[PDB]
RNA sequence: GGUGCAGAUCCCGGCGGUAGUAACAGCGAAGGGGGGUGAGAAUCCCCCUCGCCGGAAGGGCAAGGGUUUCCCGGCAACGUUCGUCAGCCGGGAGUUAGCGUCCUAAGGUAGGGCCUAAUAGGUACCUACCGAAAGGGAAAGGGGUUAACAUUCCCCUGCCUCCCGGGUAGGUGCGGUAACGCAAGCCAGACUCCUGACGGAUUGGGGUAGGGAGAGUAGGACCACCGUCCUACCCAAGCACUCAAGCCCUUGGAGAGCCGUAACGGUGAGAAGAGGGCGAAGGUGUGAUGGGCCUUCCGUUAGGAGGGUUCUCCUGAUCCCUAGUCCCCAUGAAAAGGGAGUCUGGAACGAUCCCGGGAGACCGUACCUAGAACCGACACUGGUGCCCGGGUGAGAAGCCCAAGGCGUCUGAGGGGUAACCCAGGCUAGGGAACUCGGCAAAUUAGCCCCGUAACUUCGGGAGAAGGGGUGCCUAUCGUGGUUUAACAAAGCCACGAUAGGUCGCAGUGACCAGAGGGACCUGACUGUUUAAUAAAAACAUAGGUCCCCGCUAGCCCGAAAGGGUGUG
RNA sequence: AUCUAGUCCGGGGCAGGCUGAAGGUGGGGGAAACCCCACUGGAGGGCCGAAUAGGGGUUCUGACGUGCAAUUCGUUCCCUUG
């Protein structure tokens, strides 16, 4: 009266634990002479063979969470935060953006002729300087 | 440990195997010589005046 | 023969010691006799740590017994 | 078989339409062949880790072509 | 004191003055025999030196060339 | 497993038969109840080799 | 088997002789990145007409080739133009055919 | 030299599956041909044969024939079916 | 009792050999019997020596190590 | 004459009492209901539900055990209970490779020789060989099929090595000035060269697994009212093409400065800028009108017939390749195996090209990797491993829940539950009076900002000290990244600030999470050690100091050959 | 010498943070000697920290002490790029 047989061959037919796998609570009788793996296969589309779907975490809360982390500052404040300063945020990965950015900036000036060679190193000089703090604040300094 | 745990590590492969000669799982590979069977050194069989008790 | 000024640089770190002689045979760390069990040293033992016999030997000390200030010309710092 | 070297780990799941996603191991890279008298580093010439009985391609048709550049070679012709 | 202070309060500053004299020199900027000091020279180990202009590994002291 | 052919190459009095004995010899013996004493198991033994 | 598939003709347009390629694509995602530069890919596709047949110096020397027009649809159908420097074109047009039983 | 026919419930399907044979000879620890045994016993053509130790003592070889030769025929000519 | 720390070196075990597998080589000069002209290669550390070395190609088609002398360079002649 | 027994903590065998007593608790698991089987069911089976684990109780991989794997039938013991059940017993079956074997380091051996009286002794020299299932080392994957193993069997795509058959570049070719590009002869060499092949730190770019977002397509759950969530949406190798650094090729000609970096830097020895070449990872086609994924319906023995399996975006690896740069009194293995270059000789036929054909020993291959498969005498909280989802959250921290697994870390049921013990929680008021000793236990604790003494080796001390804010929601704004994207808009996405309103005792609400200060002694510190009574002031240390010694030295070891500090 | 001691050879690992020496750059004070500030830079037998990431075994002389075991278990510590 022990038939692990066909819950054991059924995992293997469906790629799934054996924990979720589950009988006819009334075809006892007519599974049990599965002895082939060609007999599950055969019984699992006659619907003996009941195959339990995968489930998931659901997610509606946090996609309204993230929603609401997101657009509208919620919780985000420095009040909240386990971690060091730096800790959400490598300072050193915004230097380097911030150094990228104007730099390819005034290239563009350049190129395009924006400005010219040697106002182009006075500028160039003071980035490397710290001379500047932002994009909107350096572009600003054009117009002296 | 000098306890249980000093017989903890004691999975590894017999110090000494089967020797050819002698039916003796008792083949030092680690020292190049059977301890048992004598194949190794002695081209004649291990013996000695003291195989037992007199 | 290159390499002057070689010992001014400061190990500064035992490490550095230890990485010296990673390679040569030379016993490291050294450990001194005169703390160690009389069991395995000419002037072991002791509870006082003191020199237990003038360190100065004659000529013909046997083997294993010349220990400390070997055949030495003079001593003291001047 | 025990976690070692031989073989990159990759993965499977990019250029693929089926469903199924597993791991492979791949030797490691080659580079340009063995030894130094020059210590130039080479160029022109095909090192893959199999070999395509590609004749020519794999050395150029300079007179050494496949030897060294002419940094360090006026020494024998 | 700069570079005296690169392991902290450690060891003894009587050592890291030391220390601190000789390493300068290692880094104080120094004059290619070969090619010329218009590149800088480097100390590989001791005795080795080459800039990266003249190409030219040749025998140093131990902290100079 | 990589065992290297030297106790799985060799089979029978090495790397066989820890077996029970054979059924119609019993009728034979008529003995009460016929056993191999060399009788021995993985999980309480070590054979030795 | 594969369901829907995209194929673009590009009918290249150089002195005097006009070549035509035939090759696909499988995830609308091949496209614009196919056409995120295409000079090593139509090249290819070039030396490739040259390598599956005959012929060679059809338009190889081809030098910096400048990207191309904009994508355009309106019947679904994805097209637009990419010309070069001067006397050297090709034009654009893309199928979506279900490949059904 | 050849020595018996296995008749595992295994076997069975492979005659019939694959038109193989599981046959199982000396442990002549040599072989270059097992194959060009079987012709000269039963005059059949050989498309593949492998390799098997079995911790019972014995050496099995897996020989499939080519679609030429029905393995059951000869299998019946020798009469466990 | 147990013999000294300075006996246990005169076991010659392993405790007690170089890796010279490590090393360059055997630096000392190789026979010539004449006057000879040699270039001067590469320079290599050999760890155990606290001294660099050289490795010279001679002009007759020989491979040998000397102490590296101060002042000498790859490609100079001696 | 082995000779008469109560002992000798005698020996051996049997059985007493303590006695149905201890234990079958303690390391955070837990079952309940209904049905079935069978004599017999808390313990076995079927269903549902539920709790627990969930950087491990999950997943895959060794040495070892050796059938522990699977099928069929059983329960006297074997299982800490029982037992219809099992790793237990009984009856049968079950591992396939053209996609370890080879070479070599530590070393070792065997021989020739140097000693030993002899040797199964040592052996510096020479020779030959052994020495890795994580070193190197020619070449395949994908799907698909049995109860049992599979890159091995069935199909397709291959692929490598060698050997035949035919033509083909070749021996008598080629473009450009070049960087180089390619169908380049052949076989005998000989020599030489060129990855294989080697450390750490740090950083960027480019990739890829895994993931999310939205619409759409089919199914399920959902429901007091809402309509939301999960489900599947995707395919390798090989083959064709492809590029980002770097490094090279022309042209070019610049500084009182230019080029350029994350940073360091580059620049007349040719920078800038133009043209180019060699050229990772990956990616894209193909393979792939075959399967795989879900799913509808009819059939319901036997099968049969359809549907779709898309599109647009985002983050993103401790998983890769690719680069720089720093460190060293540490400079970070060698062979075999490959490939190429050059010169000699040979014959004229003749391939490192493609096309067709043929072959590719032998052996490893089951299972388990450990709270039951190994060892520790056991189905043992000990050790021996190794490698690898979401949210909350810096996090592999804690929590919970995905995948999966489990209710066998194997005895259970009754009860208003006495004392007591071990784990805890909490105690008014006083707050070290207990006490050798504040031991224990408590208090603080995340984070941001402000603010921070004496002393000193000027480097720290130093989270010194101390103070202030921290939630929820309605809005915003700034910064930056990202998508073919200078900027800037659009969608996304992260981060950082502002305003306002508002709740509670409590706003790092749990969890996670320093008590601190002052005086003095000792040890300079990190480190190391009394496995199973001791971690320290005991040892080592960086440094000063002295001694011996010019290689046939000095030092030390053996009988001797000599050995090692000595590739000095 | 499968344990432990040591060495050599070949291999496998240390989630995340913090601190910020040298050097570089730009401001600013004065002709100077050079000094202050800002950033960049990423050295260290440095620091915090993952029960079982890994190591050791510190107090509880905490339970067991005819064991989970002929040396443990739970608490409770210090180390973690050398």
């Amino acid at each position: 009266p022990e038939f692990q047989l066909q819950r054991r061959l059924a995992a293997d037919i469906a790629g799934v634990g054996l924990n979720n796998i589950k009988f006819n609570p009334e075809r006892l009788e007519e599974v049990e002479e599965a002895l082939t793996r060609e007999d599950i296969k055969k019984l699992i589309k006659e619907r003996a063979v009941i195959v339990n779907p995968k489930r998931g975490i659901s997610s509606g809360r946090l996609k309204e969470r993230k929603h609401k982390r997101r657009s509208k500052g919620e919780g985000r404040k420095h009040g909240s935060r386990k971690g060091k300063s730096g800790a959400r945020t490598g300072d050193k990965e915004i230097w380097i953006n911030k150094i990228r950015k104007i730099r390819r900036y005034i290239r563009w000036l350049r190129d395009n002729n924006v400005i010219d060679k040697h106002t182009y190193r006075l500028l160039y000089k003071r980035a490397k300087g710290n001379y500047f703090k932002n994009l909107s604040d350096v572009k600003s300094y054009l117009r002296q | 440990m000098k306890g249980t745990p000093s017989f903890g590590k004691m999975n590894k492969t017999p110090t000494h195997v089967r020797c050819r000669r002698c039916g003796r799982n008792s083949f030092n590979a680690r020292k190049g010589y059977c301890a048992a069977c004598g194949f190794g050194r002695s081209k004649k069989i291990r013996r000695y005046s003291w195989q037992n008790k007199k | 023969i290159a390499g002057g000024g070689f010992v001014e640089k400061p190990l500064l770190k035992a490490g550095n010691n230890y990485w010296k002689y990673r390679v040569r045979a030379v016993k490291w760390p050294v450990v001194r006799g005169v703390a160690m069990n009389a069991v395995s040293h000419p002037h072991g033992g002791g509870l006082h740590q003191s020199v237990s016999r003038p360190s100065t030997v004659s000529r013909n000390a046997p083997p294993g017994r010349k220990v400390g200030h070997i055949a030495s010309r003079r001593t003291g710092r001047r | 078989s025990p976690q070692q070297r031989s073989g990159s780990f990759r993965k499977v799941f990019v250029k693929l339409p089926s469903g199924k996603s597993t791991i492979h191991y791949e030797r490691r890279k080659d580079n340009i062949a063995r030894c130094g008298m020059c210590k130039k580093p080479l160029n022109g010439v095909k090192n893959n880790y199999t070999y395509k009985y590609s004749k020519t391609e794999k050395r150029p048709e300079r007179v050494y072509g496949g030897y060294l550049c002419h940094k360090c070679l006026e020494s024998l012709i | 004191t700069g570079i005296a202070g690169r392991f902290g309060a450690r060891y003894g500053s009587s050592t890291r003055k030391k220390w601190k004299e000789v390493m300068e020199r290692r880094y104080m900027p120094h004059q290619c025999p070969y090619c010329k000091t218009t590149g800088k020279v480097v100390r590989i180990a001791s005795g080795i030196w080459y800039c990266r202009k003249c190409e030219t590994k040749w025998a140093g002291l131990a902290y100079t060339p | 497993k990589h065992k290297s052919l030297g106790k799985k190459l060799r089979l029978g009095k090495a790397l066989k038969r820890n077996s029970p004995i054979p059924a119609w010899v019993i009728i034979k013996t008529q003995a009460e109840i016929r056993f191999n004493p060399l009788r021995r198991n993985w999980r309480r033994n070590n054979l030795k080799v | 088997m594969k369901v829907v598939k995209y194929v673009l003709t590009a009918k290249i347009d150089y002195d005097g002789k006009e070549i035509e390629i035939k090759r696909s694509f499988r995830h609308r995602k091949n496209i614009f990145e196919f056409l995120k530069n295409a000079d090593s890919n139509l090249k290819g596709a070039l030396s490739e007409y040259a390598k599956q047949n005959k012929v060679k110096s059809s338009d190889l020397p081809l030098n910096e080739f400048i990207t191309c027009g904009e994508i355009e649809e309106e019947q679904g159908v994805m097209r637009t133009e990419c010309k070069g420097k001067e006397k050297v074109s090709v034009k654009i047009e893309v199928q979506t055919q279900k490949i059904a039983k | 030299i050849i020595k018996e026919f296995l008749a595992t419930e295994k076997a069975v399907k492979l005659i019939e599956s694959q038109n193989t044979l599981t046959i199982i000879v000396n442990r002549n620890t040599t072989k270059k041909d097992i194959k060009n045994e079987v012709e000269k016993l039963f005059s059949v053509k050989v498309e593949k044969i492998n390799t098997l130790i079995t911790p019972k003592g014995e050496k099995k070889a897996y020989v499939k024939l080519k679609q030429e030769y029905k393995a059951s025929d000869v299998a019946h000519k020798l009469g466990m079916l | 009792g147990k013999k000294l720390l300075q006996q246990r070196a005169g076991r010659g075990g392993i405790n007690f050999r170089s890796p010279s597998w490590r090393r360059v080589g055997p630096a000392r000069y190789p026979n010539i019997e004449g006057d000879h002209k040699g270039k001067i290669i590469d320079i290599l550390h050999n760890p155990g020596v606290t001294a660099p070395v050289v490795k010279v190609k001679l002009d007759n088609g020989l491979q040998f190590y000397i102490p590296a002398v101060q002042g000498v360079a790859v490609g100079q002649e001696i």
